[PDB]
């Protein structure tokens, strides 16, 4: 799929990520959902060749529900980044490699920190305040690397996605169909329905 | 890369320049081409560096417990028969071009290796992409019944030729003198012609030159007591 | 097929000076792994007080110079034994390549003598005719290892003054004959040891108001 | 390459060149293509050093664990070997050899091994680069039955021909005589049979 | 395509008077597209340091590869690996991925801790040695930091005179190379302590 | 564009204190075939200069035509044809390198390398090469094909550099290149035995040998070696 | 390479970054990539160095013709055709060049033009070309006014540039600010980025990614 | 360029044309007219290659506004698209074809009668009642197939092209920044400014 | 296609197979590969037959307007319009030609000119692809000065070879005789040349 982008703000992490399906010349879908919610406070946004995305998430989610059934324990954001990195470096020099390119965005509830990676198919994982994948970045970028203060607010985080967004609407060839906003911070994850 | 092998009157000496290059740049001005297989029996390599050193310490490896297991000193046509069994194997993408050479129990032996897994007995031999240089003074000074001394002066000779003359090989020249009887002699660095000339000027900076922006100290060392 | 380029490797070296200028280049012409020659003049007098180089595919170079030779020739011819200004040959050399743009000259063109004002300048070409002027510039081969080195001891680049601690720079002072000379050896030397196609020797030509002067160094020949 | 196997009254003689070559260059000028794989039992090696040493070794190796179990083998059974190795794996090796041998209720053998991996029993055979340059003249010179004196001249100035054409083949001309009277290892130099 | 030059970086170590220092930019990015100013190619296990050129994603594997492999050795050995014996396990483990290769420029560097010796070596991708006695040098500036080490470099140059000496040979190095640089760091060690000096270079 | 048919190999060549020497062997290959027998390669043009050629034969019938006619051409209205206006080396290979750039620039090489030999005016020694791509050098030894590779080596031993020209007699010279056309004779695939030698010398003029051979060969040894490695019947 | 072009109240503020490359190496820090084609027309280059700076060299040529011919500065319009013109006899052949044309006449006010190897050729407000010219967008697209001071409109041209010059490899080295009026072009300095960087930081309060 | 639409009603004919301009990743420009008129009862809409389009436009303009100077006489849409056809048919077997396609929407003041002409950049003409090049036909001409009729006033007609452009800013991936409308009637030539 | 010129004490004989291939189909196994260009010269004709019909078709025709202008062109003249042709059309042409004359002053003289364009001059000379099967052969036996009846049989043995062992040689063996007497053709079946 398209656009995903990911900001770390004061006291969240955000995700935005469009909702269009373009299949060849035809939009197929303009309401999909390009997330998964790995746990209660830890969701992983995704972007790549069909079928592998939707395919490696679920496969990633169902792997860390495990792991928290069996220690009745939720595993750090970091844990779990570091877990999906070796399975994206595994998959790498397989026979048929997982074509994906993921935002991890969670909430420590021990150091009380938002914390965000991203994460590319080769498994290069790094830790940033703001990130996108494909070609979002090359707008976005420039944008956050203005705009953006360390100690924001979430509500000034979501301004500054709004920004992100109408430039993106402004310059990019492809229609996106708008994006679905997420936010995770102490209390979980919640989405923004209006935007 | 200029290796060669002399044989002589009562043993075999083989040489090597010291020069390694990654495309035109030299990746290594001082390189060891000479390896010990077993006491006794070095071999020069050429080629790809590490399949080289690879391939000759998995066999040097292979010869010493080989070594025990028999209760003999090793011979030539052992490492010679694991080497190139080895490389005909994997049909020359392990990129070793050989000089074996080495005393035991049967006496001198002087052989070369090719990546492909074919072997070749010689008095004179020279392999790497300055070998046409080298065997061009091995063809035109070599003769029968060499003296430990002349064979020495030839090979290093052969090496020189190859390092002015050819740019894959250069620095210095690097020798092992294997007599039947003796120890073998390991000359690292036997001819030194290449030595970089005093520098004009002297590029040490004033301290506080560079822009610092945090300092810290690392903690190497384990967690303490107390 | 048959391939109408080749790589004669060899490096060469142009820094302007106050009031002079030196252009330097080794002298070795190689192919391969193989040496034509140990020496073999790669920067040539053109006349006017300009001396040039044209480092690559040698064939293109020496037609090149040998060109601009002769457009200096016909320069004093047409317009009454006027001088040649290093601005115009620069102009000049651009019309030479760019008109071969579509088969074009495989050299990196460095010219170097003094400005109308008599400061030292030096002029840098592509293998298509972009140009523009600099204090400093190495090229051919071993430009990738030179070039460093002098934005780092020609303009002082990342060099602060001790005390002050990233705030006050390094004050860009002029450098004399003696002075440059010895960052060329010194450069020449370095790109011998970590580039096989550098070496044999090095040939320097220095232009000053009074006219070209050279100074020839050896270099090692493995 | 330059080698021949011819049987005669006595037994057989292989002959072969000496030359070795990278592209044009001459890698090794003094090579031995001759090569034993059992008491009177050798065989001419044509084309990649390695494949055909590789064979030769794997060769020898079997008719030595043979000679252990079941005695001295035939010339034929060698063959067999060298053309079991040879087909099998004909689409990873590039070896022509010549296998000659001599028993003493058979005589003199001679078998060719081409490319493909096919075996031709024949009086005398040719092979390598260097072969195609003497069919007319073997031919027409080679006859049956002739003497050891009169073979060594026919495989010397077959060979000689052979080396003046050909750029892969040089050097001197090796040549190995297997008899009831044991085994024979016969050379010569450039000024012997350039002149011929 | 090419693996060794996607994400960029680069590492330069040196040898001093009791001392060695070794050095690395800090900018990961995607081709053109410059990602994260903070990905660090240095690490170090015990007294033993190891920097990483390459692919980010081989960068990050070794390092884990490498942190699995000295645990284990300590709790074996009862004892800190040694850079002599790091530098055999560096090789051995490259060279068990010859037809597969880890798309990396590795380069230790650190003091034997029994003799004191100052000790630098660097490797290609496949496991060969280069153990040098006056600087190594690895990443997509390669010819650069070559020309400026090999003239810059004197021996025997005491800490704080040869953090100075590789400082100069990385930032100039990197400031001709596009996918090298948006930062810098440098390790100065000496057998008993390790100081870490971030340096303030141009961000473009 | 086309390829190199009939083809010579290695022309070598040195100075030494009065003058220049120059040789090439006498073969004609054909691929691996080594068809013609009786080819020489080294052209004289006038008594102070000489062409050596190698690469594809019909294009050094081609340059020998137009050598032949440039020297047809110079004496036209010349009356000092045989003395001060005569075809120095300089001149007869600047105009070769010329053609071989023009050639190569128009994508239709002519497929050779080239040394030119010889003696100017003033008693200078000329020697310098020239090859398809319009690549031209000097140096004191100078060689085409496999002699850059085996040639040089050996010769470079004799005259290292420029200050070793005058120490270096005509003998010594002379003996250095047959050496090196044996050592070629040992190790080119495409060589023969046979090849002509030419000496241009300022005071005794052009001396041009031919049917030269490659003689005292080292051969004896190869009876001693035996197998490959194990084999020692 | 990063180049820009905006109108707005006060004329036209053209800004360019500095940086050539070939490959992964840095050729040059400190080229000009805003030609001077009159004292009322400028020209801004990306794409092939020599391309670039041959045929626009030519273009001032070809103006200073026309005013020679028609006793009348050249229009901005007239002048780009010109050009595009040009490009398009050799289309196909692999020039690559990517240009604005800015300039002001009477009869056209100010004016922006780009012009493109491909034979391409718009009139427009804003253009960003160049490998970084989608970062210099995202900062230009989100603070343009028409209503913008020069001193402000001249900050966000090099701010625009300098966010490039930071993201983009093949962009960086400096940023050479114009400034087109009624009047003519005016030139606003050489910023090394290595001293812009860190000043815009600390006195913006942006860039907090970055550690200083 | 991107989406060009033509259809042929009552009394006039209307063309649509994509204000989009993208090269590579950007969009250049939102506001490009893709038309130009040959004369004053004649409007060519044009999409292809960048460069050749206007390069092409512009020189069929300049032939017939030569041709009405020269015999004082407006050609007949037939005449002119005939022209034009002509031109293209030449192109395509050139060293360098444009690479061009175009709709030629005139109104006829001799019959009185609108004319709608599709030519694609082969020299392949065909009058039609509506009409469109590229990936726009896939969509639109079903629509067009069920609710065009002959009869059509102006106002029918600009109804069913908003159905038109509605479509393809569903269901087509790229963003092409709206559409310029212009009518062409006896009247003459005008835009449709608000759309 | 086996084809060979050889001079001898009177004069020159040229010897040529029949055969032309469309690759393993004989599309004429009669065909004539000796062809005049004058009256005493000719030329054997290998490779492409459109190339060397067209080439010889011209040379035919410069040397028929060269006779009547200047009188009988020599051998070395005809060799030269061959290599003309040959050379400056290298790129396009598939020609190995041999060319062979008789002048009273000259005597017999012979002329090869293989796909480059170059010329040699030789004692006597042999072509296509036939030809490589015979150089030992035909070195070893060829002699200077021979008389009419043993060069007959040098070629005649020769081609034979060359013919049993090239799949693109065979049919007749086509011959001309070039002396001063004049000019004349011999043919030789596969019943007379297969048993020799
Ligand atoms: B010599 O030139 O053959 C030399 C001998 C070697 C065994 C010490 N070889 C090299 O230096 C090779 C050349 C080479 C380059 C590229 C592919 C294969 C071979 N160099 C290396 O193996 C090499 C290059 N960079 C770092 C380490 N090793
Ligand atoms: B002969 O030329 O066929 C010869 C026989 C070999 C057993 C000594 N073969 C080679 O010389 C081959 C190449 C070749 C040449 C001509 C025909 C077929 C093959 N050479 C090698 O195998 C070789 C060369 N250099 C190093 C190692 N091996
Ligand atoms: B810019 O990146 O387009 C820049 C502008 C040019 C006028 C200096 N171009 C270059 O740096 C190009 C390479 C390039 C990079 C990115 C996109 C397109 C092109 N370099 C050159 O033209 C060049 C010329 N001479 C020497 C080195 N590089
Ligand atoms: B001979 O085989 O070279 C022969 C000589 C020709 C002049 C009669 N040539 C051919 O038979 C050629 C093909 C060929 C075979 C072998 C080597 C080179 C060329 N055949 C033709 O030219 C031909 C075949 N069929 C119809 C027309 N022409
Ligand atoms: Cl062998
Ligand atoms: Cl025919
Ligand atoms: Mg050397
Ligand atoms: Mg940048
Ligand atoms: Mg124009
Ligand atoms: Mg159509
Ligand atoms: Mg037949």
């Amino acid at each position: 799929m398209d656009i995903i982008l990911g900001i770390r703000v004061q006291d969240s992490v955000i995700l935005a990520s469009s909702k269009a399906v373009t299949r060849g010349i035809s939009v197929l879908k303009d309401s999909d959902d390009k997330t998964r919610q790995l746990s209660p406070h830890t969701l992983m946004s995704f972007a790549g060749e069909a079928g592998d995305t939707v395919q490696f998430a679920e496969y990633i989610q169902a792997n860390i529900q495990l792991y928290s059934i069996r220690e009745d324990y939720e595993l750090s954001p970091q844990a779990v980044s570091s877990f999906v990195r070796q399975e994206l470096a595994k998959s790498i020099r397989s026979r048929r490699p997982y074509q994906v390119n993921v935002l991890i965005g969670g909430y420590d509830k021990k150091k009380n920190k938002p914390e965000l990676y991203q994460i590319d198919y080769l498994g290069t994982k790094v830790e940033l305040p703001y990130g996108a994948h494909g070609y979002s970045g090359f707008y976005t970028f420039s944008l956050l690397d203005h705009h953006y203060r360390p100690d924001m607010t979430t509500e000034e985080g979501l301004d500054l996605l709004k920004l992100c967004v109408q430039e993106l609407e402004k310059r990019m060839p492809m229609d996106f169909k708008g994006v679905i906003v997420k936010i995770v911070d102490k209390d979980g994850i919640r989405q923004v329905d209006d935007f | 890369t200029t290796i060669v092998g002399v044989k002589f009157n009562n043993g075999v000496v083989i040489a090597a320049d010291t020069r390694s290059t990654q495309g035109p740049i030299v990746a290594d001005k001082n390189c060891a081409k000479l390896h010990r297989i077993s006491p006794k029996i070095w071999c020069a390599g050429a080629g790809t560096a590490a399949d080289t050193e690879a391939v000759t310490q998995l066999i040097g490896s292979n010869i010493e417990l080989h070594s025990l297991y028999t209760s003999r000193e090793p011979r030539v046509v052992s490492a010679l028969q694991m080497l190139k069994q080895h490389l005909f194997k994997y049909q020359g993408h392990i990129g070793a071009y050989l000089i074996v050479a080495g005393v035991d129990p049967t006496g001198s032996h002087l052989f070369s290796i090719h990546a492909h897994g074919s072997t070749d007995v010689g008095y004179y031999l020279s392999l790497g992409s300055g070998s046409l240089a080298a065997m061009a003074v091995l063809e035109s000074h070599w003769k029968q019944d060499l003296t430990k001394e002349e064979a020495i002066k030839l090979a290093s000779d052969a090496i020189q030729a190859g390092i002015w003359n050819d740019l894959g090989s250069g620095s210095n020249v690097d020798v092992c003198v294997m007599e039947i009887g003796k120890d073998a002699e390991y000359l690292r660095n036997y001819l030194t012609p290449n030595v970089r000339e005093e520098k004009q000027k002297s590029y040490k900076f004033p301290r506080g030159t560079t822009a610092v922006l945090k300092e810290s100290i690392v903690n190497i060392c384990d967690i303490q007591e107390e | 097929q048959f391939n109408p380029y080749g790589d004669n490797g060899g490096t060469i070296l142009g820094i302007a000076g106050e009031d002079f200028a030196v252009l330097a280049g080794d002298t070795r012409n190689i192919t391969d792994y193989s040496i034509n020659s140990r020496y073999e003049p790669k920067v040539f007098d053109c006349g006017d007080n300009i001396v040039m180089s044209a480092n690559g595919f040698a064939a293109d170079g020496d037609a090149l110079v040998k060109r601009f030779k002769n457009s200096v020739k016909w320069y004093h011819f047409d317009h009454n034994d006027k001088k040649l200004s290093i601005n115009s040959a620069a102009r000049n050399i651009q019309h030479l390549l760019y008109g071969k743009r579509f088969f074009p000259y495989y050299v990196h063109t460095i010219i170097a003598g003094l400005d109308e004002d008599g400061k030292g300048a030096v002029y840098s070409f592509d293998p298509v005719g972009s140009y523009e002027r600099e204090q400093c510039r190495a090229g051919g081969a071993a430009a990738s290892l030179i070039m460093p080195f002098l934005d780092n001891q020609v303009n002082f680049k990342n060099q602060y003054e001790p005390g002050t601690n990233g705030k006050v720079k390094k004050p860009l002072k002029y450098l004399s004959v003696e002075e440059v000379i010895k960052l060329v050896r010194d450069s020449f030397t370095s790109a011998t040891e970590r580039h096989i196609q550098v070496g044999d020797g090095l040939e320097i030509l220095i232009v000053t108001k009074d006219g070209v002067r050279k100074e020839f160094y050896e270099l090692k020949r493995d | 390459t330059s080698i021949m196997a011819v049987t005669f009254k006595d037994g057989v003689i292989l002959g072969a060149d000496s030359r070795t070559t990278t592209g044009a260059y001459i890698a090794n000028r003094v090579t031995d293509k001759l090569t034993r794989v059992h008491d009177k039992i050798w065989c001419c090696r044509s084309g990649s050093a390695a494949d055909t040493q590789a064979i030769a070794d794997i060769v020898q190796y079997h008719l030595e664990l043979y000679t252990s179990q079941y005695g001295t083998p035939s010339t034929e059974t060698a063959a067999s070997v060298f053309k079991e190795l040879c087909y099998e794996n004909k689409d990873n090796l590039t070896a022509g050899i010549i296998v000659a041998g001599y028993d003493d209720k058979n005589k003199g053998e001679v078998y060719t091994i081409p490319l493909g991996g096919s075996v031709h029993k024949l009086p005398y055979a040719i092979a390598g680069s260097g072969s195609t340059f003497i069919y007319g003249y073997c031919d027409k010179n080679f006859r049956e039955n002739m003497s050891k004196e009169e073979t060594v001249d026919f495989i010397k100035h077959s060979l000689s021909q052979a080396i003046k054409w050909d750029g892969s083949s040089g050097g001197v001309i090796r040549m190995v005589v297997l008899t009831a009277a044991g085994v024979e290892r016969l050379i010569f130099y450039p000024d012997e049979y350039e002149q011929l | 395509s090419d693996p060794s030059s996607i994400n960029g970086g680069i590492v330069v170590a040196m040898t001093g008077k009791d001392c060695v220092a070794i050095a690395c930019d800090l900018r990961l990015g995607s081709q053109s597209l410059g990602v994260s100013n903070k990905f660090e190619k240095i690490f170090h296990y015990g007294h033993v340091f190891l920097g990483i050129t390459g692919l980010a994603t081989d960068v990050t594997t070794l390092n884990e590869m490498f942190r699995y492999k000295t645990n284990l050795y300590k709790l074996k050995e009862e004892r800190a690996i040694e850079p002599e014996t790091f530098t055999q396990l560096v090789s051995s483990s490259l060279y068990e991925r010859r037809f597969g290769p880890y798309f990396v420029g590795p380069v230790v560097a650190g003091i034997n801790s029994k003799s004191g010796k100052p000790f630098i070596a660097g490797f290609d991708l496949i496991g060969c040695i280069d153990e040098a006695k006056d600087f190594i040098v690895s990443g997509t500036a390669s010819d650069q930091l070559f020309g400026m080490c090999e003239s810059l470099y004197e021996p025997n140059l005491e800490p704080e005179d040869l953090f100075e000496t590789i400082s100069q040979a990385l930032l100039n190095a990197a400031d001709r190379d596009a996918l090298s640089g948006w930062g810098a760091v440098v390790y100065i060690i000496k057998k008993d302590e390790v100081v870490k000096r971030y340096l303030k270079m141009r961000q473009d | 564009t086309q390829q190199p048919i009939v083809t010579g190999t290695s022309v070598i060549s040195m100075k030494y204190d009065n003058g220049v020497i120059i040789a090439a062997d006498n073969l004609g290959s054909y691929g691996s075939l080594l068809r013609f027998n009786g080819v020489e390669r080294l052209i004289p043009v006038g008594d102070n200069t000489v062409v050596g050629i190698s690469g594809d034969i019909s294009d050094m019938q081609h340059i020998e035509r137009l050598l032949k006619d440039l020297v047809t051409e110079n004496a036209y209205d010349n009356p000092l044809a045989d003395a001060e206006e005569a075809l120095e080396p300089s001149y007869i290979f600047e105009y070769l390198a010329t053609v071989m750039y023009q050639r190569r620039s128009k994508m239709n090489p002519l497929w050779n390398a080239i040394i030119v030999a010889g003696v100017q005016s003033n008693g200078d020694q000329f020697l310098r090469y020239v090859n398809l791509l319009g690549v031209t050098y000097s140096s004191p030894t100078l060689a085409t094909g496999f002699g850059a590779h085996m040639a040089n080596p050996l010769l470079r031993k004799v005259v290292d550099r420029e200050s070793d020209i005058p120490k270096t007699t005509v003998q010594v010279a002379e003996e250095a290149i047959v050496n090196a056309m044996r050592v070629l004779y040992y190790r080119d695939a495409r060589s023969s035995r046979n090849f002509s030698l030419a000496i241009i010398d300022k005071n005794t003029g052009l001396t041009f040998k031919k049917n030269l051979q490659v003689e005292n060969m080292k051969w004896d040894f190869a009876k001693d070696i035996k197998g490959y490695g194990t084999q020692k019947i | 390479t990063t180049t820009l072009a905006f109108r707005f109240q006060g004329g036209i503020i053209v800004a360019v970054d500095s940086r050539a490359t070939a490959g992964n190496w840095v050729a040059s820090q400190t080229v000009k990539k805003v030609i001077e084609i009159n004292p009322f027309l400028l020209g801004t280059i990306a794409g092939g160095a020599a391309d670039c700076q041959f045929w626009e060299t030519w273009l001032g040529s070809q103006c200073r013709l026309h005013e020679l011919r028609e006793k009348e500065r050249i229009s901005v319009a007239a002048a780009s055709k010109i050009l595009s013109n040009l490009v398009y006899q050799y289309k196909g052949a692999g020039l690559s060049m990517g240009t604005m044309i800015c300039g002001y006449t009477r009869k056209e006010g100010p004016t922006i033009y780009y012009v493109d190897s491909d034979g391409t050729r718009l009139k427009g407000d804003i253009f960003c070309v160049g490998s970084g010219q989608t970062f210099a967008y995202g900062v230009l697209d989100s603070n343009y006014k028409w209503d913008l001071s020069v001193e402000d409109a001249l900050y966000l041209g090099k701010r625009s540039i300098l966010a490039a010059a930071h993201r983009d490899a093949y962009s960086g080295g400096s940023v050479n600010l114009y400034h087109v009026t009624e009047d003519g072009w005016i030139y606003h300095g050489n910023h090394d980025v290595g001293e812009l960087f860190w000043k815009v930081k600390e006195e913006e309060g942006s860039f907090n990614n970055v550690i200083g």
